[PDB]
Order: structure tokens, then sequence, then C-alpha cells
RNA sequence: UGACCUCAAAUCAGGUAGGACUACCCGCUGAACUUAAGCAUAUCAAUAAGCGGAGGAAAAGAAACCAACAGGGAUUGCCUCAGUAGCGGCGAGUGAAGCGGCAAAAGCUCAAAUUUGAAAUCUGGCGUCUUUGGCGUCCGAGUUGUAAUUUGAAGAAGGUAUCU
RNA sequence: GUGUAAAGUUCCUUCGACGAGUCGAGUUGUUUGGGAAUGCAGCUCUAAGUGGGUGGUAAAUUCCAUCUAAAGCUAAAUAUUG
């Protein structure tokens, strides 16, 4: 059962997996079948687009801090700003998400020219608009004409400037400080009392 | 393909390629590692050693995203710098003007310092350093800019 | 089983580099007679007619 | 109004007036049958917060549940397995007496759809409850915009099937790192991490 | 700024522009209000005292704070529920001495 | 009520408020939420309870 | 002689439930063979059998969430995380989630507020019309609360500049 | 079209009701990767109003972050030996 000089394997199929075998025999047809899905919900709305336009946000945690992607929803200070009432504004093709608050003003801003952007090339129609008019115009994809963009990473020429203290010192001197932090204020503090009620 | 299998050549002898005295059987030692402790230690101590037992202490909810951190060498640093600007790059830069390598926007963590660098200044941004690899960038006149 | 593997990978750029090799072998005519056609008719390949 | 009083009297569940009260409701229900239909909710503020309105169509069925747990129910105790399997005494019924109590009354009322329930009183033997159910035939239901939605047949015994409020708590969905094999079904979950996806370009 | 603008230490972080934030409505859940605390005190005079309240009132005036405080986590549950019973019925004890 | 609402609509069909035709009315306030908050407001003169609910 | 409350009766007027199917779905209940080269925890397996309940999908679903970041943002599925953190006679075995890429994207409703200058609400009967219903009228339901107004993203009551 | 209607939009003031034998705790059983206890259930105890929950090692002290339970509806992407 054990024999030559192999790996241990973990090949997990002491159960009855013959019964739960799914084969994705079905890929080119659902493929298919997607974008037929896609087309017909395109032309029934046209020339509206098909999406709704997505705000811009930091992806989460230190390994994906790096990177900005697609959002859920502007936020209500982010549709304050350029006036429209998210009631409103969930009818004109902008997603709304109550949830998400702008603690810093980067992404407020990056949000808030996107949604400056896409209010300059919107053109509303209404009853007095004919079939001419609404003829003339072609169903763009808004996430393609408003894309989603990385921010240039610094790159060419700069002066030099070198600190007398080195960067590992420097993180050292942090690493040192958060880790003895307690129990530094927990000595000074209780020297402090020590000497404030002694010399009373 | 089956027809390249030894099973089209053992057709005609009797046992298969398994042996008359042998007689290949359902499970002879067991399923899985059976008796990895009784009748297959030999085979664990030979090949897996320090396969039984406990090392270490557990951490609940390990989260992996708190430990990333890819590492890059000094020996490859100047690869993060743009292609076609290298060249121009590694001959007119001086301290007035140093080309900036963003390691983080790369995706690296830390910069070690295995290797080499062109006698050319540089602007190092990244989250950490190694001690040695500081040491080397400041030798050809360039620093360490620390970013989050 | 139908879970048997029906479709085979390979990789693109040897795929790319298959393709590049037949449009080549097209090109040559003793390989194209040896392959079966009758192009002894034909003056030279490759044979290229205008866009009507 | 009088509902703010009535709900926060009815946390004093330890004072004089709530022991009394709760003496004599026991009492009185105790006569009764296990099923029997209540006239108007005892707790009418209870009943506003689950959604019972005092419209034609809406009904009140007071119920009482046995307490304890469950006994295996295997001849003389014999199970025919491992002795991990061998308890027959302190095994315990995976739905909630709330959920038993719905169940009944809603097989008694078949034609109608239970909309949910609440604790009235308890003793030794017993716990009470009232169940709101509502009926789906009823024109004053099925013309109100607020209680359409439960004349649809996917609602058909929802309290069957753990779609109230009770049998939601006890299939565990909720959200969070606490309910992460119970989220979108226990069995679903199961399926989806036992089943093999294949491709047809395998990876 | 409000990071360190390092990777590592005490408040680590890159610094950005912090921009105001109106708190959100929800935040405001446990706030008191007037109609609230006039309901609270009508169910009190009607409602009365449960039998371990008045138990733990006997504790507190013969002077056991810490019988008292052992006997409301018992009851109660956990300690931090039992701090803040305990202190209500030292409160209900000062408001009957008049 | 039918009487009073027949009332009013000759009045606001004459061009009149409907509230100038009929008198402000004086009577029982009865409802449970509607007398509680009519005691917590202070607007009660006098409040009868049944013995009996 | 009358209301009210509770409980009944009727071949009362009009309705509704049950049973069938089984591939998928939502629950409950629930093994053992098997593996561990024995076997009792474990494994098989939170499976088979058993019971209850549906639909064209069901379930879930607009955070008492994930996080610890420069923060994300209902639910679901895929790829990945990952045969990993972890669990385990720490043996045999077993084993997720966050992040990220994508498919699809859609949001909301009550209770808790005095209409109090007017129960403004609703089933039914009867009549009528142009009938998935409208209008009128009479009983009835309902103040132990049916409508309008608000749902925390808010919102209300006053005041406010006009606009859309 | 009954739009002297309704809805939204700015700022100010005062307010701003928000679900209990429930949360939570102990114990028992089952279950889970959840490990001084993941969920569920029984029994006993049983709240509060910046309170309550969560923050994967039990406890106390002090903060911070994040939501707002104990009421409800909702297409699509997904499954499909009928």
């Amino acid at each position: 059962a054990i024999s030559k000089n192999l790996p241990l394997l973990n090949n997990h199929f002491r159960k009855h997996w013959q019964e739960r075998v799914r084969v994705h025999f079905d890929q080119a047809g659902k493929k298919a079948s997607r974008r037929q899905s896609r087309l017909r919900k395109a032309a029934k709305i046209a020339p509206r687009p098909i999406d709704a336009l997505r705000p811009v946000v930091r992806a989460p945690t230190v390994k994906y801090n790096r990177k900005v992607r697609a959002g859920r929803g502007f936020t209500l200070a982010e549709l304050k700003a350029v006036g429209i009432a998210p009631k409103y504004a969930r009818t004109i093709g902008i997603s709304v998400d109550h949830r998400r608050q702008n603690k810093s003003q980067e992404t407020f801003d990056a949000n808030v020219a996107r949604l400056q952007e896409y209010k300059s090339k919107l053109v509303i129609f209404d009853k007095k608009t004919k079939a001419s008019e609404v003829a003339s115009f072609e169903q763009v994809d808004v996430s393609a004409t408003f894309p989603v963009e990385q921010p240039a990473p610094e790159s060419g020429l700069r002066a030099v400037e070198v600190p007398e203290q080195t960067a590992y010192r420097t993180l050292r001197l942090a690493r040192n400080e958060k880790k003895y932090k307690g129990i530094r204020e927990k000595r000074a503090k209780e020297k402090a009392e020590a000497e404030a009620e002694k010399a009373k | 393909p089956t027809r390249l299998t030894k099973t089209r050549k053992h057709r005609g002898n009797v046992s298969a390629g398994k042996g008359r005295i042998g007689k290949h059987r359902k499970h002879p030692g067991g399923r899985g590692k059976a008796g990895g402790q009784h009748h297959h230690r030999t085979n664990l101590d030979k090949y897996h050693p320090g396969y039984f037992g406990k090392v270490g202490m557990r951490y609940f909810h390990k989260q992996q995203n708190h430990f990333w951190r890819p590492e890059i060498n000094l020996d490859k640093l100047w690869t993060l710098v743009d292609s076609e600007k290298k060249d121009e790059y590694l001959s007119k830069s001086s301290a007035s003007a140093a080309p900036v390598i963003d390691t983080l926007a790369h995706g690296y963590g830390k910069v070690l310092g295995k290797g080499r660098l062109p006698e050319v200044p540089v602007i190092v941004k990244a989250r950490f350093v190694s001690k040695l690899a500081e040491e080397k960038i400041r030798a050809v006149g360039g620093v360490v800019e620390l970013v989050a | 089983k139908t879970w048997r593997r029906w479709n085979v990978k390979v990789n693109h750029n040897e795929k790319r580099y298959a393709t590049a090799s037949a449009i080549a072998a097209s090109a040559v005519t003793s390989l194209v007679l040896a392959r079966g056609h009758r192009v002894e008719q034909v003056k030279e390949l490759p044979l290229v007619v205008s866009n009507e | 109004g009088a509902y703010k009083y009535l709900e926060e009297l009815q946390r004093k569940k330890q004072s004089d007036v709530m022991r009394f009260l709760y003496r004599v409701r026991c009492w009185e229900y105790r006569q009764k049958n296990v099923i029997h239909r209540a006239s108007r909710p005892s707790r009418p503020d209870k009943a506003r917060r689950l959604g019972y309105k005092a419209k034609q169509g809406f009904v009140i069925y007071r119920i009482r549940v046995r307490r304890g747990g469950r006994k295996r129910p295997v001849p003389k105790g014999a199970t025919y397995g491992k002795p991990t399997n061998q308890g027959v005494n302190q095994l315990k019924y995976q739905k909630s007496l709330r959920s038993t109590a719905e169940e009944r009354v809603g097989r008694r009322a078949s034609n109608l759809r239970v909309l949910n329930s609440y604790w009235v009183n308890q003793d030794s033997t017993y716990k009470y409850f009232e169940v709101i159910l509502v009926d789906p035939s009823h024109k004053a239901i099925r013309r109100d915009a607020r209680y359409n939605w439960i004349v649809n047949p996917v609602h058909k015994h929802r309290e069957a099937r753990g779609l109230t409020s009770a049998g939601k708590k006890s299939r565990g969905i909720n959200k969070g790192h606490l309910f992460n094999k119970t989220k979108a079904g226990r069995r679903h979950t199961w399926k989806k991490h036992n089943t093999l996806s294949l491709w047809r370009y395998r990876s | 700024m409000a990071k360190s603008g390092i990777a590592a230490g005490v408040n680590k972080g890159r610094k950005t522009t912090a921009k105001e934030v109106a708190p959100k409505i929800s935040y405001r859940k446990g706030a008191s209000s007037q109609r609230t605390v006039f309901v609270r005190s009508i169910v009190k005079e009607v409602a009365g005292l449960a039998p371990y309240e008045r138990r733990l009132i006997e504790l507190i005036r013969n002077a056991g704070e810490k019988r008292a405080k052992k006997l409301a986590k018992k009851r109660l549950g956990t300690h931090k529920r039992a701090l803040r019973k305990v202190e209500e019925m030292t409160q209900v004890i000062a408001e009957s001495r008049r | 009520k039918k009487e009073r609402l027949t009332k009013e609509a000759a009045a606001i069909a004459e061009g009149k408020t409907a509230k100038d035709v009929s008198p402000k009315p004086v009577v029982v306030k009865y409802g449970l939420n509607h007398v509680v908050s009519l005691i917590e407001n202070k607007k009660a003169k006098l409040v009868l309870i049944a013995n009996d609910v």
C-alpha cells in the first residue's frame, strides 16, 4: 500500500463521488446561448446601454492595495457632489451603493470625475424626442467607454535625497516601537504615579 | 492509446505479467497508507522522515494575504525599469535625476540584495528591504524610499 | 463513462507553428502531388487569382 | 399608542402582574383542545409585529406542544449499530417546538397559509404558541398588494419547508463566518463541495 | 498624516487625505429617546421587580456588593450585564431612601 | 356623515372651503391608541376605562 | 325586551385542502457494509433507505457581512484560494472561508407616530354596466385599529428659495 | 388628461418611535475545519438602550473597527437519469 520513493497523495475519492461528477459538455452551448441572451437583452433596450456605470474602488487587503477595480455603486456623497438624487440616478444607468462611504479624498474625487464624464455624454430623451434622433444613436458599451484604469506607477527621473538613517534602520525601529509600546506605556505610567504619589 | 500498452502484448501469457506465485490480489498490505507504523514503517522511515508527530504551534484562521511579500533581488531590479528607456537611463543617470523603480506597483514586497547593480544611481521604492540590499543601493549612489 | 477525456489541449504557439508549417507546405509541388491533388496543369505554386 | 406600553410590559415576564396573567391563561389554555381557534390575538402588539392585520382572512390558532427532547423511537432501546449510535435518551429534535406548532396547525387548517407564530405561555409539560395564518382564497387577501405574495404557489406549506422565521432559524440561514456550512442550505453547500467539476479541456 | 507612511510599526499604512464623513443614521440605534424613557418609567411603576431583582437589592442593602455581583452574574449570565444590573439596583435603592 | 358630506360638496361647489359651513365637532374620543396619545399630550379631560378588557 | 363576549348548528351562501409524477429543489429522520490490513472514537456519511413540502426552477438575497486595507459592499454560480488554515486512536483520513478574475446584476416592504376638523379602509348581498372588472346602495368586518404617511440608505413636524 | 395634485430638489431648527422567554449565559446531545466549544435543538437562568452582535484561545481592565438581530417580499446568472 506504501511502496518506493513516491510523494504521498491526498486523493479524496472515498465517498460515492461517481454520482456527483459534473462534466461541462455544454460549455460551447452555454457560451452560444449566453451570447444570444445578451443580444436579445441589448436589442430590447437600444440605444440605452446594457450596463450601468460602475465606480472605481481600491481592492481590500495588503496584497491587493495596489490594484484598483470596478465597484458596485457610487456612494450617496458622490452622487450628492454631481447633484443626482439616488432614486433618479438608478433610472439613468448610474449604479448606487448606499453601503459604501468615502473616508479618503482620492477615491471620492476619481468617482466624481467619472460621474462628470458620464453625465457630460448623457443625452436623456423625452416625449418630444422623435424616432430619427433616437435612431441616430448607437448602443455603446459603458464599461469599455469608461474603463477602469490603473493609476500610472511612478517612473521617470527624480532627484536623489539620501536620509541619514537607513530604511532598514527605520523599519527595525518601527518594529521595536510597536513591539514594546504597551510595556513602555505601562512602565512610564506606573513610574508616573510612583513619583506623583510619594512626592506629594 | 490502448494499442501501445503492454496489455496488448501480454495477451496469450497466462498471468498478464503479475506472476504465478504472487497471484495479483485485491489489496495485500492494506488500503492507502495502512500500516505506516506497523508493516510499512520500513518505507516511511527511509523515504518520508518526519511523517508522524506534531511540530510547532497552530494558527487559527490563517489568512495568507497577510504574509504576501514577493521577493525581488538587486540583480533583477533593472528589469522593472521600462525596457525602451533602460539604455538611456543607464547612461545619463545622476544624483540630480535617477530612474525611480516602484517595486510595489510591479507586485513585489521586499527588496533582497543578491547580485550586483550597474554603477548607476537609482531611487528604489519598496515596502521592505534587507540590510545588505539597501547598503548596495546606497553604494552606487542611490536611495531606498519606503512606501505603504 | 462520460467523464472520459474527449478534448485535448495543444499549446497555442505550437498550434500556430503547425498552421505556418502547413501553409508553407502548400507551396511545395512535390508535397501537393504527394497529398494527392491534380495540380500538374497548374503552372506554378502558390496559385493566386485576381480579386474578382 | 398603547402598543409601546404593551411591548414594554410583555418583557416583564417575572413581574407579579404578568406572573398572575400567565398562571390564569396557562390554566385556561390547558383546559381547551390541543389545537383550537382563537377569536383574537392574546398579544395584539406581538401579532402586529409579525404581520397580522385585523382584516377578514387573518386567522389565529392556539396550539399546545409537549416539551422536552426526542426519545429515539427504537423498540426496547436496541439500535443495532455501533456504540456511538446507541444513544436513546438525551437526544434532541433539530427543529424548535415553534416549528412543530406551526407544522401541526398548518396541517389542521390545510386551506390556509401559515404567516408566522409566537410564544404565548409555558408550563412544565407544554409550550403554548399562537399561529398567524392567512386565507389565500379570501378576496381581501387577493386584492391586498401587501399580501398578494403569499397567494403564489411557491408559498404552499412554507412552514413545512422551513421558510418561516423559526424554520429559517433552525436551518442556519444567516450571513457571516459563523454560518459557512449553511448560508445557502447545508445540503446544497455539501453537494457543491463534494462535486467533481470536469471541463472539456482538463486543467 | 494619520498613517505612519511605512509598512510596519504603530499606525502603519499609506497616508491619505482624510475626508469628513457624515455618520450613518443606523449608528444612532442605541440612543435613548423621550418616548422610550417615559414609557419605560410607567411600565416599571406597573410591573414592579423580578424575584431575583428583589433578592439583589437586599444583598446591596446588607453591604454585600461582592455577594450581589456574583448573584447577578449567575442570574444574567455575563459579567458585563451583571455590572449594569447591580448599578440600576443601586440607583433604585438610592431613589427609595428619601 | 353622508349628510355632512353632501352639504360640504354643495359648499365646495359654490366656492366655499367646506370648512366654513360645518362647525367644529365636539365628540367623544375613543380608540386605544388615540386615547393613549391624547393622555400623553395632556389633551384629555376625562377618561373612562372598561373593566372587562 | 335588548346589546356584548365565548362557544356551537345547519345538505346554510361562496370557496379551499387532499392524490399522482421524480431528474433537479427545501426540510426532517437516519444506517450498516466498507477503510483503519484486528477494532471500540473516526471513516463510509451529516450518505442509502424512511417521512413531509414545492417550482419551472427551488433555495438564498439587499448585511446584527467581510475585513484590519489607501478598505470592500444583497444573493447565486464558475476559475482560484486549496488538498491549504484547520480537524483527526494527530492514525487511517478529512477540510472550509476572506481576498482576486469572471457570469448575472435590482431593489425594497412592514411594526413601532393622533386622521382625530369627522374609518378617509375592506369581504359579501342586492341592482346595473361596456365584466380577470366599474358604479350605486344595504348589511357586515373593524377603534383590542382598517386606509393615507416613514423604514434607518433614513425620515417626521414646522420654516425656507424657486425650480424640475 | 380634474396634475390649484403628487414627487423630488437647498438650507435651518427641534426631534428621530426601530421587533423579548428574544439576545445572552450554563449544561446536555448532535453536528462542524471551527480547535476552553461552528451551527442547531432541549432544559435552567434571563437582559439592555449608545444599548446589542461580531472581530476564529478561555478571563478581567481599557479602547478601537464594523454592522443594527430577534418581522417580510424580490428577476438573472445556477441545477435538472422526470
